[PDB]
DNA sequence: CTCAAGTATCGTAGCCTGGTCATTAC
DNA sequence: GTAAGCTAGTATTGACGATACTTGAG
RNA sequence: AAAGACCAGGC
């Protein structure tokens, strides 16, 4: 068996095809602000503690 | 040049007429048309 | 362009085969798209708008 | 005059009475027009941009795929603001003749307004329609007067 | 010994190391495939023998010697050559195979008869011993009739080795081969107000039964009472058989004394239409009760008829309703080649007579042997009955049945394989019928009870089971070992009486009587469990009716169950893979037929429900293994409404386009499709663990999204994603072939012109491989000589590359020519889809990919549905199966940072041994998600956090065969 | 018929990473723990490898 | 066939129009965009001081084209609300280029 | 010397569009 | 000429409306 | 040509 070929290669962008993208995955993410209140934070016993957790 | 190939042995008859449809070195009746030099353009899309 | 295909997969399964694998591309910003080029006539090798393989 | 089967999907943003209609199907259906005054620079445009079908002047019929003088039949293709009217094939649906808008898009299916789906008893799980085309004027007033939406937006029934 | 120490998790493990043994050794395939093999082995021969020998008198006698069938050849030259399956299907020729038989006639030798279809993979099969011509993926057991694949469509009868009561004139029947065989017992007034009186239709004509019963031999009334029976009481027993004495005694003349009620029935007899070429007594000893010796022995069963009558009367007996299936038997290929082959050697030996009776009368000068018999009529009246689908009726004569060989389909593998497992119920007027489309309870273990067709044939068609076998003709002679586990004979006296002992029928006919009844049937099955009875034996014991029934007839459906006393044979073995001869040798499986377990007490399955508490006989191998093959495979099957698993297993897996074959170079089907990448499903059920296959599953695992899009999938419509479809997700490739023919007036050539569009055409006719051929070309050239051509043009929607051209051509002389195209197709807005819980639709809009809302791993979906569709639809399946497979695609985080994070892993979803949503949930939980199965998600277009969470998970989607482009048409 | 170039959802080369996988579970591996050494995290590709059906070897066959 | 992409006609990238109804009001309609030019101009016309009304709009989801709408105060006009949004949006690109350049510099 | 009636039959019982095949020589 | 060898000869899944016949008795 | 026979999609 044989394979015999020729070919040619342009420019494009991955709007056109998703062959032309360049990006395998590009993502951001919010960056989260976390508060704990310690003043209700020691009411719970730590058994409740690893159930919260 | 149109020649054909047999589907059994692989033996590669030249038929330009409308005889019969047979192989000479097997006997049987199932033939395939060669695929001759030609170029041919896709998109690789 | 295929000149012999012998294989056991069709010419659209390799040409599309073909169309995924990352080629190297920081060229790609400087030259321009075929649509553009009047240097040619696309069929073949170019510089500023084609490769060949 | 004409009749078309064909898949629906669905479109919201394109209006109520509006129906898109694949460029496959519109550029081989034609609509049946009587030259004269007030259309004679407006019908050749159209002959000049290659978008009239066939002509009769006459009987004999004469294919184009000629300039105007008034008195003979144009055929010329669809395209958008035309009529047609449309329905389910009436297994249970006794009245959905509706009569819609033309537009024309490249794509393979009937786009329709959702609002329309209760109207036809129809949805989007494999159903196809049937189009008709008029081609007569007199038909063309009976269907643009009798079975519009604005017309049929009191139901009969209830 | 208790079981408990043998363990669950071991018990599971033998149950699938035994499941994988019996799909090893029998197949999907074997019941087509033994009963065309006993009747090759066997059924010829007593077809050819049964038929009797004849002689022609104007005398000339003729006798059928031994039948022999030797394997399919081609006399193309004077060379031999070997016949193979795919020659016969690109040939457009039959493939058969010669029958001789050697005649005997005097006023010797071999003659050729006839040519018989041959199954494929059966013992006449040439490809039975990578061979060229072979597909991987298919086995044996259709036909190729003119070219083309056909399959039969078993056939359910009454089972005729047994009585019927009916209760419309309360009638009881015995019924047999011949028809003159029939007999028939009715309670009945023929006639102010008269007492009901017993009549008997034997041989067409009424005869009183007590005149019977003094005509097989009996000496007495009180000994006739006694051979009855009554169990005492019963006062209208007593009014109607004092009064059919005295209705006896009003016919004839003191019948009682010597040969007048014999006497009697000579006359009643010989005055009707028709009369038997016999005396009486000739008579009773053919047509009276074939298989019982003596007249005592047939005065006996009379009275054992009437007892199961005025049994049935008083509501003590229930009368056969045809629905249980314990009263029919299953018709394959054997038996419906039997009688097809019948009429055909009828018809021959009938235009045999005719035609030597002239040349007889006239000197002998008569022939050799091959000219008075034609061999055309039984080859011409087996492909016609296969080419037409007309077959004989079961039982009217002159009539021809319809339901009976069909199409074998190759869209996928599947579909074949669905195609040779069918059984059907044929109907007079459909439309009006009993409970025949419904699900009776002895149908478990046999038939699928979920998935039958919708249209006219719903549940008139039917499915087997995974497990499910049909039995065959036992041909060793058994009634001679059934006296070693305490039987005894049935004496002739009439005068002795037989209470407190049962009786034992053997087909139907009384044989003999055994005291203790819990020690004959457990010893015989004891003997059964170890290899010196035969294995698909049925014993069932009647503690009611005091009777004892043994079945060893073909048609019966059997199943294979675990015994539990011979199960602790295990643990002293060693676990290596098993082979089910060996399991069968020591007892631990056992085949059970649908009669016999009724005496049985099954545990479900679960060895939780055998181990917890033993009160059972028996347990199943696998509870999913209840469903048909394309239900068995489908994940969280109890979990969704009855319709939608319908749809699913009936009509969507036969439509999905996945794998084809894997030699598709001789391959000239109208239709050819084909995935790029096909893949198989996540998760794993016990019977795609079991059969190890891959083709059963025809689709893609796509990630999809429960979500709203901007109101483009309302109404069962779903979205899908640009570049997932352009790296090659859903592509298919479509091959179609155009076929033409002549004789070798019309010839294959160039056509000399463009009537058409002639560009691509060689002087031969047909196009050079690798053109790219359009709407409007000429694909074939059949030039007629001189012009006035007829050739083939491509439609308005019918495009392509040319894969290949194949020319062949036959035995009587006809060119064939096929040409092959080749399709490219990514999907378009109007294609339809649906995934493995009855969930269609159709594509109504792509979206570009960084239009999609995404993950915070920039996961984005593949296919959006609508929230609508799962509220009102049914489908909750759907939900626990896509949250199943992301855990098992998922990496596990390693909070505890041992070694194996990977080994407590749920992938099952077995139907009817499903996993509990705890253990979903913990899995997901383990990777890192929510147990709820719902994820944040960023809006594409915008960026903003969107405020609802999303349900995402991959799901099996398949693609059918429904296309927008092929609906498009114009008047 | 052969492994993907690209992963469909999200395009990332995997078409190099058939033999690997093989060779990794010829040397008793869990399918876990093969995809965790060769690089795969989003579930999107460890599906792509967990559910290929290698169909090349038997076309080579079947001529 | 694949190349109206991003080229457009005969027409204008960008063309004006100034409304009847409403006072210092325009509606500019750019050809060949989407939401990737439209967001970020809406987003920058809103830290504007002078800008009462801002928005994006495609007319059809399968269209390559924006319609933007502006409508401002007296103290200013459309024109130069939407012009010094771009030319803000420009500077905010080039600091970015600058800050980015220099940390690809420092981690070597 | 005719109504009713107790059978005695007749005949339709889902229906419509699609695509397909395979159609006794005597 | 096929009538569907003769083929049974009632001896096995349909079941109602709709029309047509051989009684007694005013 | 015309009918049979099958299958599919709806109602
Ligand atoms: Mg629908
Ligand atoms: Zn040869
Ligand atoms: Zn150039
Ligand atoms: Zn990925």
């Amino acid at each position: 068996q044989e394979l015999k070929l020729r070919a040619i290669a342009r420019k494009g962008i991955g709007k056109d095809h998703a062959k032309w993208s360049p990006a395998a995955t590009v993502t951001f993410m919010y960056e989260p602000d976390i508060i704990i209140n310690e003043d209700m934070m020691d009411t719970l016993t730590d058994d409740e503690k690893i159930d919260l957790i | 040049p149109v020649t054909y190939v047999c589907g059994d042995c692989g033996q590669e008859n030249t038929l330009k007429s409308g005889d019969v449809i047979q192989c000479r070195e097997c006997g049987y009746r199932i033939l395939y048309k060669k695929r001759t030099r030609r170029v041919v353009q896709y998109e690789a899309r | 362009e295929i000149e012999v295909n012998s294989s056991v997969l069709n010419d659209e399964f390799i040409a599309h085969r073909l169309g995924l694998i990352p080629l190297t591309s920081e060229r790609a910003m400087s030259m321009r798209f075929s649509r553009d080029c009047d240097a040619c006539d696309g069929d073949g090798q170019c510089e500023f708008c084609s490769v060949e393989f | 005059g004409f009749s078309s089967r064909s898949v629906i999907t669905g479109d919201a943003f394109r209006n109520v009475n509006e129906v898109g209609i694949p460029m496959e199907i519109a550029h081989r259906i034609t609509f049946e027009e009587r030259v004269s005054v007030h259309n004679i620079g407006y019908l050749q445009e159209l002959v000049d941009n290659k978008m009239c079908l066939s002509y009769t002047q006459g009987s004999t019929t004469y294919s184009l795929r000629t300039v105007l003088k008034p008195g003979q039949i144009v055929h010329r293709r669809v395209m958008d603001g035309d009529v047609v009217f449309i329905n389910r094939p009436p297994t249970t649906h006794k009245h959905s003749l509706q009569a819609l808008r033309v537009y024309v898009h490249e794509d393979n299916t009937v786009k329709i307004n959702p609002l329309m789906c209760g109207p036809l008893s129809a949805d989007f799980d494999g159903d196809c329609v049937h189009l008709f085309y008029p081609q007569s004027l007199t038909a063309k007033a009976e269907v643009l007067e009798l079975f519009s939406v604005d017309k049929q937006l009191r139901s009969s029934h209830t | 010994v208790d079981l408990r120490d043998l363990g669950e998790p071991f018990l599971q493990s033998f149950c699938k190391k035994a499941a994988t043994s019996f799909f090893d050794e029998y197949g999907l395939v074997s019941h087509q495939l033994n009963s065309y093999n006993f009747f090759i082995e066997h059924g010829l021969q007593s077809v050819f023998e049964s038929s009797g020998e004849m002689l022609v008198e104007p005398y000339a006698t003729v006798k059928f010697g031994e039948v022999s069938v030797d394997k399919p050849t081609l006399y193309s030259d004077d060379k031999e050559l070997v016949f193979l399956p795919w020659h016969a299907r690109l040939q457009n020729m039959t493939y058969s195979a010669r029958m001789k038989v050697n005649v005997d006639v005097e006023v010797t030798q071999d003659i050729p008869i006839g040519r018989i279809p041959v199954m494929v993979k059966s013992v006449l099969c040439n490809t039975t011993e990578y061979r060229k011509g072979e597909c991987a993926f298919d086995q044996g057991g259709y036909f190729v009739i003119k070219g083309a694949e056909k399959v039969f469509i078993a056939q359910e009868q009454i089972c005729t080795k047994r009585l019927w009561i009916s209760n419309s004139p309360w009638t009881v029947s015995y019924r047999s081969e011949t028809k003159r065989n029939r007999f028939i017992v009715r309670l009945s007034e023929n006639q102010k107000r008269k007492e009901k009186v017993l009549t008997v239709y034997f041989l067409s004509t009424e005869i009183p039964v007590w005149v019977l019963f003094f005509a097989l031999g009996v000496a007495s009334d009180k000994e006739a009472v006694d051979l009855i029976a009554f169990d005492g009481g019963d006062a209208s027993i007593t009014n109607s058989v004092v009064a059919s004495i005295q209705e006896a005694d009003s016919v004839c003349e003191d019948f009682r004394h010597g040969r007048n009620a014999l006497a009697y029935v000579e006359q009643q007899i010989k005055g009707t239409k028709f009369p038997p070429g016999e005396s009486v007594d000739e008579c009773l000893s053919l047509y009276l009760f074939p298989g019982l010796k003596s007249l005592t022995q047939k005065a006996r069963f009379l009275g054992y008829m009437v007892k199961c009558l005025f049994s049935a009367y008083a509501g003590k007996r229930k009368c056969e309703n045809r629905d249980n299936f314990r009263n029919k038997r299953i018709e394959l290929a054997g038996e419906l080649l039997e009688r097809e082959l019948r009429v055909h050697l009828a018809h021959a030996r009938r235009t045999m007579t005719k035609a030597m009776q002239r040349h007889l009368t006239g000197d002998g000068d008569l022939k050799p042997i091959e000219h008075y018999l034609d061999a055309s009529i039984i080859t011409n009246g087996l492909s016609r009955a296969f080419s037409t689908g007309a077959w004989c009726h079961p039982f009217r004569k002159m009539e021809r049945v319809s339901g009976v060989v069909a199409n074998l389909g190759r869209a996928n593998p599947l579909q074949s394989l669905i195609d040779l497992r069918r059984t059907r119920q044929q109907v007079l007027y459909t439309g009006r019928v009993g409970d025949a489309r419904y699900p009776h309870p002895s149908h478990w273990g046999r038939l699928c009870f979920l998935s039958t067709p919708d249209g006219e044939n719903c549940g008139l068609v039917k499915n087997l089971s995974l497990l499910g076998l049909v039995s065959t003709q036992i041909m060793e002679p058994v009634v001679e070992e059934l006296f070693d586990s305490g039987m005894e004979e049935l004496m002739d006296d009439t005068s002795t009486p037989l209470s407190g002992k049962h009786k034992v029928l053997l087909n139907g006919d009384w044989v003999g009587v055994c005291s203790d009844s819990d020690y004959f049937v457990a010893d015989l099955k004891s003997r059964r469990r170890q290899s010196e009875l035969p294995r698909q034996m049925e014993i069932k014991l009647d503690k009611d009716d005091k009777e004892v029934r043994i079945f060893t007839d073909a048609g019966r459906l059997l199943r294979p169950l675990l015994v539990v006393e011979n199960l602790h044979k295990l643990k002293q073995s060693k676990p290596s893979k098993y082979t089910f001869e060996h399991l069968l040798d020591q007892g631990i499986l056992e085949l059970i037929g649908i009669e016999e377990e009724e005496d049985c007490t099954t545990a479900w399955g679960t060895k939780q429900l055998l181990k917890q508490q033993k009160s059972y006989t028996h347990c199943e191998l696998d509870l999913s293994f209840l469903l048909g093959v394309s239900c068995a495979i489908v994940p969280f099957a109890n979990h969704d409404h009855g319709r939608r698993v319908l749809y699913q297993s009936q009509k969507h897996c036969q439509q999905a386009i996945g794998f084809c074959s894997t030699n598709p170079n001789i391959r000239c089907d109208t239709l050819s499709q084909q995935l790029f990448y096909p893949q198989r499903p996540l998760f794993k059920t016990m019977a795609s663990e079991c059969l190890q296959k891959d083709v059963l599953f025809n689709g893609q695992n796509a990630i999809v999204a429960v979500n709203v899009h901007l109101g483009f999938n309302q109404e069962d419509s779903i979205v899908m994603n640009k570049a997932s479809l352009e790296r090659g997700m859903f592509r298919s490739e479509q091959i179609r072939s155009y076929k033409a023919d002549v004789d070798s007036v019309v010839q294959f050539g160039k056509t000399h012109s463009k009537i058409g569009r002639v560009d691509s055409l060689d002087d031969d006719g047909f196009p050079f491989v690798g053109a790219n051929m359009h709407s409007g070309d000429i694909v074939i050239g059949r030039c007629t000589e001189s012009g006035t051509d007829h050739s083939v043009k491509l439609k308005h929607t019918e495009r392509g590359i040319v894969q290949k051209v194949v020319l062949s051509s036959n035995d009587d002389g006809k060119n064939y020519a096929t040409v092959s195209l080749r399709q490219v197709r990514s999907p378009c807005l109007g294609d339809k889809f649906s995934s493995m819980h009855g969930q269609k639709g159709v594509l109504g809009y792509i979206e570009e990919q960084e239009n999609f809302a995404f993950t915070n791993q920039g996961i984005v979906p593949d296919i959006v549905i609508n929230p609508h569709a799962f509220p009102s639809r049914q489908t909750p399946g759907q939900l626990l199966e896509a949250a199943l497979s992301k855990g098992i695609a998922c990496p596990m985080q390693k909070k505890k940072g041992k070694s194996d994070a990977y080994s407590k892993v749920t992938r099952h979803a077995t139907p009817f041994s499903t996993p509990s949503v705890d253990d979903i949930t913990d899995q997901l939980h383990r990777a890192g998600f929510s147990r709820s199965g719902n994820e944040r998600v960023y809006n594409g277009r915008t960026g903003e956090m969107m405020r609802s969470l999303i349900f995402m998970g991959p799901n099996f989607y398949q693609r059918l065969i429904h296309m927008s482009e092929d609906k498009v048409k114009f008047r | 018929m052969i492994i993907p170039v690209r992963c469909f959802t999200c395009g990332k080369v995997i078409g190099n990473k058939w033999d690997t996988y093989l060779d990794l579970l010829q040397a008793d591996y869990t399918e876990g723990d093969a995809l965790d050494a060769i690089g795969l995290v989003r579930y999107c590709c460890r599906r792509m490898l967990m559910t290929h059906v290698d169909l090349i070897e038997k076309l080579l066959n079947y001529n | 066939r694949y190349e109206r992409f991003v080229v457009p006609e005969g027409t204008k990238k960008v063309s004006y129009e100034r409304d009847t109804k409403i006072i210092n009001a325009a509606s500019f309609t750019i050809e060949r965009e989407d939401h990737t030019i439209g967001n970020i101009v809406r987003m920058q016309l809103h830290r504007d001081e002078n800008v009462l009304f801002a928005g994006y709009q495609l007319p059809h989801p399968l269209k390559y084209k924006i319609i933007v709408r502006i409508h401002t105060t007296s103290q200013s006009s459309p024109m130069q609300a939407y012009n010094q949004a771009i030319n803000d949006l420009d500077k905010e690109l080039d600091f970015l280029k600058s800050q980015f350049e220099a940390e690809v510099a420092k981690f070597s």
